[PDB]
């Protein structure tokens, strides 16, 4: 402090700047049959 | 909401291919051959 007063950067012009923000909220609902997935067709597979 | 077990379209014809007029293997000719190798001179054959 010169004295009592300090130095100090003041802004003498500004502007408006954007941002963008992705938040996801959601995701691809995957769903599975299982007894597909494991055996296909076959018969054989699906018994056991 | 039930999601069903996975079906699989039923094939409506068959499809079968073997190429024609290949001559017999004569395999048991060969087997049935009486000049039998011992195991030391074991004899092959190929065929296709
Ligand atoms: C503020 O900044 C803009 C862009 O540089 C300029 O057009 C405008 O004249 C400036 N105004 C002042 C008061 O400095």
């Amino acid at each position: 402090s010169v004295g009592g007063l300090y130095e100090i950067k003041i802004p003498t012009n500004f502007t408006i700047v954007g941002q963008e923000e992705f938040i996801q909220t959601n995701s691809p609902k995957v769903t599975i049959d299982c007894s597909l997935f494991v055996c296909s067709n076959y018969a054989a597979c699906h018994d056991l | 909401v039930y999601d069903l077990s996975g079906f699989t379209v039923k094939p409506v014809a068959t499809v079968h291919r073997r190429i024609p007029d290949l001559p017999d293997c004569d395999i048991d000719k060969w087997l049935n051959n009486f000049n039998v190798p011992s195991p030391l001179n074991w004899e092959r054959k190929i065929f296709s």
